[PDB]
């Protein structure tokens, strides 16, 4: 999807 | 007063702008105070042994319709990034929601991992209310903004380079 992370980005 | 910070921004080594943001002390200091300190690269080295500073960090990660994702200062490339407090910090508080294009917002890794990394949004994002801090918004360069989000692509790859090549604090 439309996420913002720092290190395994997601669905 | 808030404080404004800015980036002066290159794409593919071209100059591209400045962007100003306004920085919500007033609401959400610890997280700003943070974010302040990185555009001045004041206080020193993280445990990276990398300055703790914005400047010559890169956009890595830009979505059209969505947001421009940075400030991974030690890995480039999301998996890294540290704040003046120590690799991560706690949400303080999500009292701003992502409301329009322009607004400001720690990236993390879930609940309580604020480093660096921060995202602008070119759309407004209610989905990541009450997940990462909105801390401040574009005042000036939006423009410059909607220039980088054109060189992003669905994967969040660039075409070319988007540099913080100069940044610093008004």
């Amino acid at each position: 999807x439309l996420l913002v992370t720092a290190g395994l980005v997601l669905a | 007063a808030n404080p404004r910070v800015f980036f002066d921004m290159t794409v593919g080594g071209a100059p591209a702008g400045r962007i100003v943001m306004e920085l919500y002390k007033d609401a959400v200091p610890r997280t700003v105070e943070n974010f302040r300190a990185l555009c001045t690269g004041e206080k020193g080295v993280g445990k990276s042994g990398k300055p703790l500073h914005y400047k010559g960090s890169a956009f890595h990660r830009v979505i059209p319709d969505f947001m421009c994702q940075g400030g991974d200062f030690t890995r480039g490339n999301g998996t890294g990034g540290e704040s003046i407090y120590g690799e991560k910090f706690a949400d303080e508080k999500f009292v701003h929601k992502h409301t329009k294009p322009g607004i400001l917002s720690m990236a993390n890794a879930g609940p309580n991992t604020n480093g660096s990394q921060f995202f602008i949004c070119t759309v407004p994002c209610n989905w990541l209310d009450g997940k990462h801090v909105v801390f401040g918004e574009v005042v000036e360069g939006m423009d410059v903004v909607k220039n980088i989000e054109k060189v992003g692509s669905r994967s969040g790859t660039c075409s070319k380079q988007v540099v913080i090549a100069d940044c610093g604090q008004l």
